[PDB]
């Protein structure tokens, strides 16, 4: 471990300092060696690490949407032959992506998941294994590709299923596990059905629970709730 | 693309 | 070098192909692995080589100056001592700024410059010479730091001299060049009169030469133009 | 900040 001679402390600290700096690629790095130093994360600390690996890999994924849409066009009936050169580079993009996902999926399995007993931090981190498989199957096609949608499906299920016994309908952790579940029924597992059904039953609960919250924790739920009715207007 | 936090 | 074994054209295209994805820091390095096959570069390739490296250190300027921020507030006099972090990750950057800026004045003197004869070439290097000098004065503390604001001063006032012999006034890498040695002047040697008078003199000659041009040129032109007038806003 | 090309 590059950060295996740096205090936890000065690592959270260097991380969220990166972040101020917008170098994303950094805090994940910063906060992939706090991880390493063995002790479970606290609510904070999550956050700040899913913000940190979130960015990078949303990066690349824009990269590789923008390689892969100029491959497509590239290999249409009528093109100029261009050469390997836009294969090889969306291939070098997606690696690089894939390792990403590798390292996060590593850092979950390896031992965050297995140390998280209560609910906020179990659930988040069941929800970043979906995530981070909804990535891979972004990406893939190989004889894998549906072992890595399930694998995403899976996690995302252990999370919803807690979520609903263990917290509130409005818990924001609760509303962005089923936001994203709902996104990825949607792209990933050809269910858009089961994306919308998701996402307006997610709404509805959550409406009927808002009564229940402080000024601050109103406005957290809402933002959510405003996200999921962004996608069923996109949907629907 | 949807929105996903 | 890592690009050794790959085409100079392939890596001309992949610059392109992460230029639309946005990978500068990959740009940067397809770039420089086309530099280093040793042919001179054609103007469009000399303007991807430049866009990758001001980009890659625009961002990190960028984060140089939101640390160097924040810890020049950790020092003031009432402040928390927050401990070595914020100069340890400042100086992270640095290094790092630094060393991209070591890698392009090194692609320019091994051996861009030597072989650029066409003042087009030749003027494009000596403002980059100018320009990478320029950022690793900004950081610059130590016991060269004087010699680091001459070698920039050097480099741009070489490219002033055959500018103003070579090219017309509306010339857009002349007038670029006037606008950053301006900014220099300003930022880095303590001449806001300077800086002042080469921006007005400059933008007074290409207003008077604007006559000669198309309407394309004449666009390309007073685009840079406009950007004198606007430092010039600034500063007056 | 000035504006540099
Ligand atoms: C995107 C948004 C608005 O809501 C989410 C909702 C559900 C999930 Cl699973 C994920 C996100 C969010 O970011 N929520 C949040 C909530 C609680 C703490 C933090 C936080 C603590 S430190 C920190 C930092 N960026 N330095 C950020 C952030
Ligand atoms: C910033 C701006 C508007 O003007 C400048 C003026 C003076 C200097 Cl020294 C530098 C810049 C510019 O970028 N000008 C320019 C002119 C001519 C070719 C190109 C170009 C060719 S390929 C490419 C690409 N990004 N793939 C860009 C770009």
């Amino acid at each position: 471990g590059a950060m295996g001679s740096m205090e936890r402390a000065s690592l959270i600290q260097k991380a969220k300092l990166a972040e101020q700096a917008e170098r994303y690629e950094d805090m994940a790095a910063f906060m992939k060696g706090a991880v390493e130093k063995g002790e479970e994360l606290s609510c904070e600390e999550r956050n700040l690490l899913s913000v940190a690996y979130k960015n990078v890999v949303g990066g690349q994924r824009a990269a590789w949407r923008v390689l892969s849409s100029i491959e497509q066009k590239s290999n249409e009936e009528g093109s100029e032959e261009k050469g390997p050169e836009v294969r090889e580079y969306r291939e070098k993009v997606e690696t690089e992506l894939q390792g990403v996902c590798d390292t996060v999926l590593g850092l979950l399995d390896s031992h965050l998941i297995k140390e998280a007993g209560d609910a906020e931090s179990r659930v988040f981190y069941l929800k970043m294994k979906g995530d981070y498989y909804r990535y891979l199957a972004e990406v893939a096609t190989g004889d894998d590709k549906k072992r890595i949608i399930d694998s995403a499906r899976s996690a995302y299920q252990e999370a919803m299923d807690i979520s609903k016994k263990e917290m509130p309908p409005t818990n924001p952790i609760r509303l962005g596990l089923a936001l994203n579940f709902s996104v990825f029924h949607y792209e990933i597992a050809n269910s858009p059905e089961e994306a919308i059904s998701l996402a307006k039953t997610t709404f509805d609960e959550a409406m009927a629970d808002l009564h229940t919250l402080s000024e601050d924790s109103y406005k957290d739920s809402t933002l959510i709730m405003q996200l999921l009715r962004d996608n069923l207007t996109l949907w629907t | 693309f949807p929105a996903t936090v």
